[PDB]
RNA sequence: UAAAUUAUGGUCAAUUGUUAGUAUUCAUAUUAAUUUUUUUAAAUGUUUUAUCAUUUUAUAAAGGUUUAUUUUUGAAAGAUUUUUUGUAUAAAAUUUUAGGAAUAGUUAAUAAUAAUUUAUAAUUUUGAUUAGAUUGUUUUGUUAAUGCUAUUAGAUGGGUGUGGAAAAAUAAAAAAAA
């Protein structure tokens, strides 16, 4: 927006400055571990814990906090729902979009996101896994989605996971998958636990975006 | 609470209440006159809420600055005295 | 069960995401904690950082220390190559030939074409400068990154007279740089980081060799110690290193 | 309603008068504006001590000064002879 | 109204619906044994105002 | 209500309370609901300036590798009837979906046919929207559509390409919301035309010996009524307004 | 949101509350009983003092003969005293900055002091409830309404600011000679 | 919070209103909207007093013991018959009776053709589920000569509270498209004769004078005697 | 008055389920077994089962085979009309259907009947077609209807057709076919 | 290492036993209490709503805790429309028993790891952990007075985790959407 072509252009002139000598670190402090508060909080880097009225230096930054959005299945109790889970990396400026699908493969912890090939696309178009992300224009700002194999798929009951309300899951799928894990027969403690939302939560119509009434 | 008259609609069944509120025209028209009365009252009275809201302000303002003109001159007082006695020392 | 129930090491929030977005559209997943990963854990050091004018050129001299021979450290750096080697023979491009050895103690660019008087001014303001200072004995034990982890180096400690060599070298930097105007990388009102460089990773190496030196390999060096040694030489030097089997060397000051 | 009321309100004549309940706030601040009668440093009463003094916060500090001009000697006539009595001026 | 929900066992009267747990809250324990199968012949034999429509019919 | 600061309540990692991420169906009606009344506002702009990638001639053809990269999010209009090479072909007769398109249809160019076409492998898409004849819009000399024979034979089409179950967005229509104006009305008063002498104004309002008819007598409404719309926070209708406001419900 | 209602004590709408204006005091025989205007969330605890915001002053509501004025043969002031203690800026910042609900009674002592105009619930039984159509009020509206800046200025010194600046003061704390 | 009654205004606690804003007031409840809404209860409470006297048989009864004579099942449909319409018309038994399942047609409700009240429903399309009296049915609101965009699900088609008038001209076949009606403002120029707006924003209703009557026969104004 | 806080969310808009507080303690080993000899009792199954973890209602899955391998009545057919009786019911009256009848598919079987029973048969479809599955009829509707009357030689139906059309929904009936029932000839070629 | 005055200022400290050689706070005294007496409490049905549902209504049951108990605004207050912000969960001090010994899902680093990650780990004689007693840091009584001697009550784990916040299963005396 405004602040991202204001400080851009900042950027820029304070390149091209015949004369500076130079910032003095002993000037310019870094971040603070220490701090009031129990709650452990990241923050920009041009930002600090402590109260520092003077505008520094702008620099360039040499790792860029992508942030790839999935799409996943959570298990609600009523049924399925499909919702947004993101991952967030940090990735070196000039890095290479096939080493940045490598970065995501390692930093999920999530069972349920990489398990085949997908592909990184901004706004539905695919991205070269042979170029830096200084040609598409990657500025962390940007929105970037991760399309998976079977993604197009899922308009079919096959890939959309069968859910134990409308569906038989037998004695083949019981000891595989989600289902394995979700132990479906009721324990006394009541099993892993997930998450509940009720039928008529939004309603007849499910959520959406347009007021369908 | 809010009244449920006796010729509101009733509902016939057994696994609920007896009477739902809905109403007969009159009442509806009865309940929106009482209503302006009240909506009368409440005129003034919430005017007297921001009046005084800026009173309040006004006074604070009056008071806390006077508040900051000796309190700052203490401050200043203390200060070179603080400095006289480094002198001193 | 075995400890907390939750950990206070997984307790974070991040800011640099947005107020509604966590509570409800999404939630954001990261490993924090390589991010938080300190500067004494991940061997980092932060050197006076140049302007970006400066930072576009080359570099061409420096001011080093010049170490005798006979030294503590170039035998257990010799030590730390045969290891490392004998770990990963990857590193032979990296690492620096034990004769090359030499302490940092500033850098410098100066233009090919008043080459001749800034040579003579430097080394006669450089003779000034150390006139007075004795020998130093230095402390080198620990490891350290420049430049995203593509330069390994030997860390000076602050424990002996490392002080001395503090304003000494600050004298030269206001000389050198503030006086004649010169091109010291850094601000000459601001103190350059003295180290021993071990292993380097050049521009043109990179495509073949990775783009960070993996620290696997310098992981248990990172503190260990190459001991105490006393240097009298000083020396400004243009970087060749075909001519001695050593770095050309434009001037020498010696302490005593 | 208000119409009216403004109107017949502003009819009367004894309206028209300051009413310091209607009109204001003396004081907004939370602490008080001067010390009143409260236990000391030394812990004791309001009616034992009076304010001004050595508790009190301190009130802090070649040729002539335009203190040296106006001083006077007591041997020479003063300005303007207001007759003192000389038993008040002993 | 309110004498229609005392029968529940609110603890509060609070116009809700609350109900109780039997001891026997399914028919298998409370001794109830399925259903008992049809005969199927047995229903499937017409009745009487369509066998006097084909005394009719037949006239 | 506000949106909170933070989740530090539950873990990242099984995130719990999320509102379901919304995606597009192409399969069911829910599909055109979303895109449609996008296509109007954009047809609508084509009739007053000129926007670059809308018109656009022979199609566009492009390697099976780069394929991805470059369609989704392609909109463009073609002269003929020619359907894209490479793709089944599903006809939309059913009733439902085809009723999003009313307006459009009645206000803007006759809609003769809709197409959802799929491709080979399954992962594209292509919404196919054949309209009939001249707009009901009056369309300007130097704006897009007017590059055009099917507009001012008479059959044209719209292409939108777009990949499947996907959200609401990266189908991008919103870029398009550029609001130029019509100026039909005003082209009379041009130098250019010669009906502007035929135009006469009025400065001063006319004499009125009348009053306006006064409405019919007021009849209160018969049966049961669910309250003070104003104190059950019910809009004016139901339908727009503020809630201050009670005009026309009831009374 | 209780799972069982505490059911003899209900409130609207969760804890604590709204601050809300109360009259309370311990229940005693009716000789000697006070009562307490007091600042407070809507949501009391076991002891009223957990929540409580500021005290507002006592009342007593026993009409008093006035021993302190020396007695006074004038009419009016030998009816009976009715004693209570306001504390008005804390009121008209509760009420006012940090907008205070009401209790009726309260609302009665601060009528009877020129704080507030009386309550809704005080009925002279005598006159009823007015009624109401729109076009009549509407002619009387035609009637008198003021201008519309007029209005305005109004609206502004009652709400917005009171206190402002006439020439002679602008003129008087402008800059002189050696900095002018 | 968004749009208050009367602004803030907190002299009484029904000083607010029964609700505070238009908005789900806790955001993880979002059908707490506030909509138009219409007494169930009573509009369905279909009367089992037309059953009586009947024999009714079941659907899976199917058995050769168990039905009766044509004549009895045919006064037990017509009974059906009218146990279905006991209250009022559900709007999937308007619009099977009329042609191409009412398409076009505007259902509006009694209400809204009442008092200063105008709104009616122009029928989009329809689906019948398996059951008819159920389903789902969209369309364009038209409230006071203003009309919307787009089609809207109709709210309590299943309610039995709708009526309608068949006319030839706004029938559309499941060929076409069927138009949302003009707003009368905007699409078509407005005129007083075709068309008069019933009600206005700033608008009210005059008092009807037997409420008025009953209003100070109550207060005690004017008298009544037993 | 809302159960929000008696029950575990997920028993949230819950109507119509039998002593919900069941579905509450089902993960206790008594009320599961009891659960277990529940559903065996309801049959249908090989295996010893229960209903999965949250879920107060049955799955749709399992009531559908319940409902598929629950024997029809009319076990011994006779006439065309009872074979499509059944399955017009195996059609339309599937556990949870879309589809719906046609009024060519009531003229198909209204044209079957023989004996006064089916006549009984398909009036009581008819009855279907009319009130639960909302249907409208066409013209040629009442001529089918009238001639099945008159087979079985049953003409009270008819009439009592006539006298009111509009509850069994006939829109349109020739004036001959009143004649008919009213008292006048010439009727069919 | 000198006195002081423009003279009582800055607002009250004041102790009461008739004993029995002598040494030592010890019977019978006063004040405060228990013995001691029905003049301050109270009864059940919380309440709206769109109907088998959904909105409103959050700290008095017991268990015995001495290195111990700590927190937000997303609810309401709350004002105009839609986005809109950051601040919080952490600590420090005070801690009983006549005769006194070891305690343990265990510390710290790594990290959204590890029922077998790494390490020369943590608590204790400056009195720990178990065990006994006991409701924690403006409340009383006695007294001229540094003391001695009281102070109620109220937060008791998890297991479809709702809710802004668990404070959620009789026991109000809190007007709870005309
Ligand atoms: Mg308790
Ligand atoms: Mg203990
Ligand atoms: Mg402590
Ligand atoms: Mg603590
Ligand atoms: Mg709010
Ligand atoms: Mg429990």
């Amino acid at each position: 927006g405004h602040y991202q072509q204001e400080a851009f252009e900042a950027r820029k002139r304070f390149e091209e400055s015949t004369t500076y000598p130079g910032p003095i670190r002993a000037a310019t402090p870094g971040d603070t571990r220490f701090y009031s508060g129990s709650l452990e909080s990241i923050l920009h880097d041009t930002d600090r814990h402590y109260w520092r009225a003077v505008t520094d230096d702008p620099r360039v930054q040499h790792l860029i906090p992508l942030r790839i959005r999935f799409k996943i299945f959570t298990w609600v109790t009523s049924g399925w729902e499909q919702r947004m889970q993101v991952v967030q990396i940090m990735a070196p400026k000039d890095s290479t979009i096939a080493q940045v699908k490598d970065l995501v493969i390692v930093e999920n912890q999530s069972p349920y996101l990489c398990v085949s090939s997908f592909h990184l696309a901004i706004d539905g178009k695919e991205l070269d896994p042979q170029k830096t992300l200084g040609e598409y224009g990657i500025t962390e700002q940007s929105q970037i989605d991760a399309i998976e194999q079977n993604d197009h798929l899922l308009h079919r009951d096959d890939e959309r996971p069968r859910d134990w309300t409308v569906d038989e899951i037998t004695a083949e799928d019981v000891k595989r998958s989600p289902y394995k894990e979700m132990e479906m027969q009721p324990l006394q403690n009541l099993a892993p636990r997930y998450e509940a939302r009720p039928k008529g939560y939004f309603g007849r119509t499910y959520y959406s975006g347009m007021k369908q009434s | 609470r809010q009244i449920r008259p006796y010729y509101n609609l009733p509902s016939k069944s057994e696994h609920g209440r007896k009477m739902t509120g809905f109403l007969t025209p009159y009442r509806h028209w009865m309940w929106k006159q009482n209503e302006l009365w009240r909506n009368v009252h409440e005129a003034q009275f919430e005017h007297l809420r921001r009046v005084y809201k800026r009173q309040w302000l006004e006074s604070f303002r009056v008071n806390a600055d006077e508040y900051i003109y000796k309190y700052n001159i203490t401050k200043a007082a203390q200060l070179a005295q603080w400095e006289c006695e480094m002198k001193e020392q | 069960e075995r400890g907390l129930y939750f950990p206070i090491n997984h307790r974070i929030v991040d800011h640099r995401i947005a107020p509604g977005v966590t509570v409800e559209e999404t939630d954001v997943q990261s490993r924090y904690r390589r991010e938080l990963r300190t500067n004494f854990a991940t061997g980092e050091t932060r050197q006076t950082i140049a302007p970006p004018w400066s930072a576009r050129e080359r570099p061409t001299h420096f001011f080093s220390l010049r170490l005798p021979s006979r030294n503590s450290v170039t035998l257990r750096v010799k030590e730390m190559h045969n290891h490392l080697l004998f770990s990963h023979q990857q590193c032979a491009p990296m690492l620096v030939s034990p004769t090359k050895l030499h302490i940092t103690l500033g850098v410098m660019t100066i233009p090919e074409n008043s080459r001749e008087e800034l040579v003579k001014n430097i080394q006669q303001s450089m003779s000034e400068t150390f006139a007075c200072v004795q020998p130093l004995q230095l402390r080198f034990r620990g490891l350290g990154t420049f430049d995203f982890g593509r330069v390994l180096f030997i860390r000076v400690v602050p424990e002996a007279d490392f002080g001395r060599l503090e304003r000494a070298v600050c004298d030269i930097r206001r000389r050198v740089g503030g006086v004649l105007g010169v091109d010291l990388k850094g601000n000459p009102h601001d103190s350059y980081v003295p180290h021993v460089t071990v292993a380097k990773i050049r521009p043109n190496q990179r495509q073949q060799l990775g783009d960070t030196i993996p620290q696997s390999l310098w992981a248990d060096y990172q503190h260990h110690d190459f001991g105490d040694v006393t240097l009298s030489t000083v020396d400004l030097c243009r970087m060749k290193g075909s001519p001695d089997g050593y770095y050309h060397t434009e001037g020498a000051v010696h302490l005593s | 309603f208000r119409d009216v009321e403004e109107r017949r309100h502003s009819r009367d004549v004894v309206n028209e008068l300051p009413n310091p309940w209607y009109d204001y706030v003396a004081h907004a601040l939370p602490f008080p504006d001067r010390d009143a009668g409260y236990p000391d440093e030394y812990g004791d009463l309001g009616q034992w001590r009076a304010p001004g003094g050595p508790g009190s916060p301190v009130r802090g500090p070649r040729g002539y000064t335009a203190e040296w001009r106006d001083l006077r000697n007591p041997m020479r006539p003063p300005e303007f002879p207001t007759p003192w009595e000389r038993k008040y001026r002993q | 109204e309110w004498l229609y929900y005392k029968q529940f066992k609110t603890v509060d009267y609070s116009y809700r619906v609350i109900p109780e747990l039997p001891e026997k809250y399914r028919p298998h324990q409370s001794g109830i044994d399925q259903a008992p199968l049809p005969d199927y012949r047995e229903i499937n034999k017409m009745p009487q105002w369509a066998e006097c429509e084909e005394r009719r019919q037949s006239k | 209500s506000r949106r909170f600061r933070y989740n530090t309540k539950f873990p990242a990692l099984v995130s719990y309370n999320k509102l379901p991420w919304e995606v597009v169906n192409h399969e069911t009606p829910q599909f055109h609901m979303h895109v449609a009344p996008h296509y109007e506002q954009l047809l609508t702009l084509a009739a007053s300036s000129p926007v670059p990638h809308i018109i656009g001639s022979k199609h566009i053809d492009v390697p099976r590798e780069h394929r991805l990269r470059l369609l989704p999010g392609m909109l463009y209009l073609l002269d003929g009837d020619t359907l894209p090479g490479e793709f089944t072909i599903n006809r939309v007769l059913d009733p439902t979906a085809l009723q999003y398109y009313g307006r459009l249809s009645s206000q803007i160019v006759t809609v003769e046919a809709v197409r959802m076409l799929v491709p080979d492998d399954l992962r594209l898409l292509c919404n196919c929207i054949t309209f009939k004849g001249p707009l009901h819009l009056p369309v300007a000399p130097y704006a897009s559509l007017a590059s055009l024979r099917g507009a001012s034979s008479n059959c044209f089409t719209l292409y939108h390409f777009v990949r499947p179950n996907r959200p609401p967005k990266e189908l991008q229509l919103e870029k398009y919301y550029i609001h130029a104006p019509c100026v039909a009305p005003l082209s009379e008063f041009a130098s250019n035309s010669d009906e502007r002498g035929n135009w006469r104004p009025r400065l001063q309002a006319p004499k009125r010996t009348r009053r306006a008819t006064p409405l019919p007598a007021y009849r209160p409404p018969q049966s049961y009524l669910m309250g003070l719309a104003e104190r059950l926070a019910v809009v004016p209708g139901g339908c727009f307004g503020r809630r201050s406001l009670m005009w026309g419900h009831w009374f | 949101a209780r799972a069982v209602i505490k059911r003899r004590s209900p409130q609207l709408w969760g804890a604590p509350g709204a601050p809300i204006i109360r009259m309370r005091g311990h229940h005693v025989v009716w000789k000697f009983q006070s009562y307490d205007l007091v600042v407070e969330h809507t949501h009391k605890r076991r002891n009223s003092d957990i929540r409580l915001l500021h005290y507002l002053g006592k009342h007593c509501p026993h009409p008093q003969k006035s021993l302190w004025s020396p007695d006074t043969p004038v009419a009016q002031d030998r009816h009976l005293f009715m004693l209570t203690t306001v504390d008005i800026d804390a009121f008209k910042y509760w009420f006012g900055v940090k907008r205070c609900r009401l209790s009726m009674k309260p609302w009665a002592l601060l009528a009877k002091a020129g704080l507030l105009p009386p309550s809704l619930t005080q009925n002279s039984k005598i006159m009823p409830k007015p009624l109401f159509d729109k076009e009549s009020l509407m002619r009387y509206y035609l009637a008198n309404r003021k201008d519309e800046d007029v209005m305005a200025r109004e609206k502004y010194l009652n709400y917005e600011n009171s206190m402002v600046k006439t020439e002679e003061e602008r003129a008087a704390e402008r800059p002189v000679a050696p900095y002018l | 919070r968004a749009d208050p009654l009367n602004g803030g205004s907190s002299m009484t606690l029904g000083s607010k209103g029964s609700k505070l804003s238009p908005e789900p007031h806790r955001r993880r409840m979002p059908w707490t909207a506030a909509k138009e809404y219409v007494p169930g209860v009573v509009l369905n409470a279909r009367d089992k007093m037309v059953l009586d006297g009947v024999q009714l048989l079941d659907i899976e009864s199917i058995d050769r013991a168990s039905q009766l004579d044509p004549l009895e099942v045919l006064r037990a449909v017509v009974a059906t018959r009218e146990y279905n319409i006991s209250t009022g018309k559900n709007i999937f038994q308007l619009a099977s009776q009329a042609t191409y399942n009412g398409r076009g047609q505007r259902f509006y409700r009694k209400e809204w053709q009442e008092g200063t009240y105008d709104k009616y429903v122009t029928l989009s399309a329809i689906d019948f589920d398996r059951d008819g009296n159920k389903g789902t049915a969209y369309g364009y609101i038209t409230f006071h000569g203003e009309t919307t965009t787009r089609p809207v699900q109709v709210d309590f088609a299943d309610v039995p509270g709708w009526y309608m008038d068949f006319v030839e001209e706004r029938a559309v076949p499941f060929t076409g498209i069927v138009p949302p009606p003009p707003s009368i403002g905007t699409d078509v120029p407005v005129d007083p004769h075709s068309y008069r707006l019933k009600a206005y924003p700033y608008y009210d209703a005059p008092n009807p004078p037997e409420f008025v009557e009953r209003l100070l026969k109550d207060r005690g104004v004017l008298p009544d005697t037993p | 008055a809302s159960l929000r806080y008696r029950r575990p969310y997920w028993m949230m808009f819950l109507k119509g389920v039998d002593n919900w507080k069941i579905y509450t303690v089902i993960q206790q080993p008594d009320h599961q077994r009891t659960e277990m000899l529940y559903q065996a009792w309801l049959g249908g199954l090989d295996r010893p089962y229960t209903r999965p973890k949250c879920m107060a209602n049955q799955p749709l899955w399992l009531s559908k085979k319940r409902h598929m391998l629950r024997k029809e009545r009319l076990d011994g057919p006779e006439t065309p009309l009872e074979k499509y009786v059944l399955e017009w019911h195996k059609k339309f009256h599937s556990f949870q259907g879309t589809e719906r009848p046609t009024p060519d598919d009531l003229h198909t079987a209204l044209d079957l009947v023989e004996r006064p029973l089916d006549l009984s048969y398909a009036l009581q479809l008819l009855g279907q077609c009319r009130n639960l599955n909302n249907i409208r009829f066409a013209k040629e509707t009442f001529l089918v209807f009238l001639e099945a009357c008159l087979r079985v030689g049953r003409r009270d139906c008819a009439e009592y057709a006539l006298e009111h059309a509009e509850p069994l929904g006939f829109w349109f009936i020739d004036e001959d076919h009143r004649r008919y029932l009213q008292g006048e000839q010439t009727w069919y070629k």
